[PDB]
């Protein structure tokens, strides 16, 4: 008998990942448009 | 909004405006200082005929 592995654990640092959101897309739409700056929110299409 | 103007200064210039006015009113009008209620005895006159 000799050090288990329940007990070394106690001493080992975990790997933690951040949080996985899976309702993440790539939504490519918004990387297909091309965007249009407006300096003062108001856009008039002559 | 704020293109071509700054609406935070704007609104921030016209309180300001609104506020030096009422101070000019407090310092001639107010119940603590204020040069109308501040005024001595024997310093008070009274017009003869109404019109200055």
């Amino acid at each position: 008998l000799a050090l288990r592995d329940v007990a070394a654990r106690q001493l080992a640092n975990a790997t933690k990942t951040v949080p996985q959101l899976r309702t993440i897309t790539p939504r490519w739409l918004v990387r297909l448009l091309h965007w249009t700056p407006v300096e003062a929110g108001i856009y008039r299409v002559n | 909004y704020s293109n071509p103007h700054d609406q935070i200064r704007e609104q921030l210039r016209l309180t300001i405006e609104i506020m030096k006015e009422r101070q000019e009113s407090e310092l001639i009008n107010s119940r603590e200082y204020g040069l109308l209620n501040n005024v001595a005895p024997g310093q008070l006159v009274h017009t003869r005929n109404g019109a200055p």
